[PDB]
């Protein structure tokens, strides 16, 4: 039966996608924590040190988005797998995956914004305090291309939904997988860029402390 | 009074590696 093959290939894909959602939630949580830790570090520096007294790094809260990713990862178990049943289970999975992509894009945007806000805060502190610290400069992160791509995949997955029909199901499924692969590659890119800028700005703050 | 302030670094390379690994392995889930 080709239906066994479709069901098994689909079930295989869902499990891998669940893996990726669990890993994404973990990376987002770790970024959230370190961003907030380094925001606290910067604010502690300002407090210990008139023209700098109002400088304040912001905290990020993406716990709602992280929670949703884990919830979709768990709820995708109900989408696991007769052409009606396959089509309905597939369509069910796509909508949950669309939800997870929308939530990931949101979390990435909030991280981008807070990282850049806190980079500006650190650079303002340096400017106010400025010989030996004057070149210290926090970098900004730009992941808008990746965020845009996630939302576009979330939207374009509507065309992969299912309304001979094994070909149609197979082709619609294959279409969805390629879009999801695209979104996974873009998510990984966005996470690496955030990781790199967070670490650059942590080093910048630590360099400021050492010089002062 | 500032000498101990220390920003932390983040390491999510394990998670990033897994996303790309899933993106690649999803090729095997494709239907002929």
């Amino acid at each position: 039966e080709n239906q066994k093959l479709i069901a098994n290939q689909f079930n295989s894909a869902i499990g891998k996608i669940q893996d990726s959602l669990s890993s994404t939630a973990s990376a987002l949580g770790k970024l959230q924590d370190v961003v907030n830790q380094n925001a606290q570090a910067l604010n502690t520096l300002v407090k210990q040190l008139g023209d700098i007294s109002g400088i304040n790094a912001s905290v990020v809260n993406i716990q709602k988005e992280i929670d949703r990713l884990n919830e979709v990862a768990k709820n995708l178990n109900e989408s696991l797998i007769n052409q009606k049943l396959i089509a309905n289970q597939f369509n069910s999975a796509i909508g949950k995956i669309q939800d997870s992509l929308s939530s990931t894009a949101s979390a990435l945007g909030k991280l981008q914004d807070v990282v850049n806000q806190n980079a500006q805060a650190l650079n303002t502190l340096v400017k106010q305090l400025s010989g030996d610290i004057s070149g210290i400069n926090a970098s900004v992160v730009n992941i808008q291309k990746e965020i845009d791509r996630l939302n576009e995949v979330a939207k374009n997955l509507n065309e992969s939904l299912i309304d001979e029909n094994q070909k149609l199901i197979a082709n619609q499924f294959n279409s969805a997988i390629g879009k999801i692969q695209d979104s996974l590659s873009s998510t990984a890119s966005a996470l690496g860029k955030l990781q790199d800028v967070v670490n650059q700005n942590a080093q910048a703050l630590n360099t400021l402390v050492k010089q002062l | 009074d500032i000498s101990g302030i220390n920003a932390s670094v983040v390491n999510i390379q394990k998670e990033i590696d897994r996303l790309n690994e899933v993106a690649k392995n999803l090729n095997e889930s494709l239907i002929d």
